[PDB]
């Protein structure tokens, strides 16, 4: 109530979105609210690539507040690349506004076929400054300095398909979202929302694993080596060439992720990473887990995790809070 | 590619 709330809706279960506007005239865009990146871009009316033909385009010539920058920038994500140029204008998230430096994307070719397929216009990073390009302070941070929000923190209470919507809450922790104690974990760097936990999936163990709480990832990421072992006798096939794992939804050998710290124990039961796919086969399910290797063992605690656990991203305390989410408001 | 908008 005394905080900024953005509503979250989840359609297909690939990636949920949020709305926000750029420009003094409230030009509307659909954003992926990404804690894994630190920039905010929108497809420009200068965009020449095909992905833009069906997206909401920003037209700087229609906003009084627009302010030209022009320096070229490129964005590289795990899933793709987009390019354009910086610009400056009034960004509005929820019921708060502020002048901000964003990217007008004119080239999407390096983000296909995902971009055209998906139904979002751009991305809105919610990470740390160091991670950004063009030394841009996080929105939530700026909002705080400007005395526009109580605290420099934001929370995620993810939506669940065809059940209840979600919320991005800026500046305050609302207890309405969870139950039980909220256990804070320290970051090991002010780059990613990355903390250290022990990963004990079944009989496989990774002590002091690098963990990234990330709203921009639809799956649970795991080091390929670890995924292979982890599933070694649980009656789970890996598609011959296709990077998926199909299994029976009822498969009693499905494991439960268990990450532990001094302050908490977080578990992710099958019910949180199983994707029914009757179409393919009656009783079949695909695991929402995927391999992704970093130079140091790392897991990406994606949406499946944040969908069970309410999370607090606290800049002032350089830590991430975790609480069991209320199944319904 | 695994759907992840983490940047490097």
């Amino acid at each position: 109530s005394s905080n900024d709330n953005i509503e979250l809706v989840d359609f297909q279960n690939i990636m949920f979105y949020g709305d926000a506007e750029v420009g003094d005239n409230q030009q509307p865009f659909t954003f992926i609210l990404d804690t894994g990146s630190a920039n905010l871009w929108v497809p420009s009316v200068k965009c020449t690539t095909a992905g833009c033909l069906t997206k909401h385009l920003y037209d700087s010539s229609k906003s009084r507040t627009y302010e030209k920058d022009g320096t070229k920038v490129e964005m590289n994500y795990v899933s793709g690349t987009v390019s354009g140029f910086f610009s400056k204008d009034l960004v509005t998230v929820g019921n708060l506004s502020l002048p901000y430096k964003f990217i007008e994307v004119i080239d999407t070719n390096g983000f296909e076929p995902t971009y055209t397929a998906s139904t979002f216009d751009g991305i809105l990073g919610l990470g740390w400054k160091d991670l950004s390009i063009g030394s841009v302070d996080p929105i939530v941070v700026e909002l705080k300095n400007q005395n526009k929000i109580e605290n420099a923190l934001f929370t995620f209470y993810l939506p669940v398909h065809d059940k209840h919507t979600g919320f991005l809450t800026i500046g305050g922790i609302e207890e309405r979202f969870y139950e039980g104690p909220l256990t804070y974990e320290k970051l090991n760097h002010d780059l990613y929302w990355q903390i250290t936990l022990d990963a004990h999936v079944g009989n496989i163990m990774l002590e002091k694993a690098n963990c990234i709480v990330d709203s921009g990832t639809s799956a649970i990421t795991v080091p390929t080596d670890f995924l292979n072992k982890m599933l070694q006798n649980l009656d789970v096939i890996k598609v011959p060439f296709l990077p998926f794992y199909v299994t029976l939804c009822n498969n009693s050998k499905l494991p439960t992720f268990e990450f532990t710290s001094e302050n908490g124990k977080y578990t992710l039961e099958p019910e949180y990473y199983l994707q029914h796919i009757e179409d393919v086969g009656p009783g079949l399910c695909m695991l929402n887990i995927i391999g992704l290797d970093f130079p140091v063992p790392t897991f990406i605690l994606g949406d499946p995790f944040m969908r069970k656990y309410f999370t607090v991203f606290d800049y002032d305390n350089h830590s991430v809070g975790i609480a069991l989410a209320k199944k319904n408001l | 590619k695994p759907f992840s908008x983490l940047q490097f």
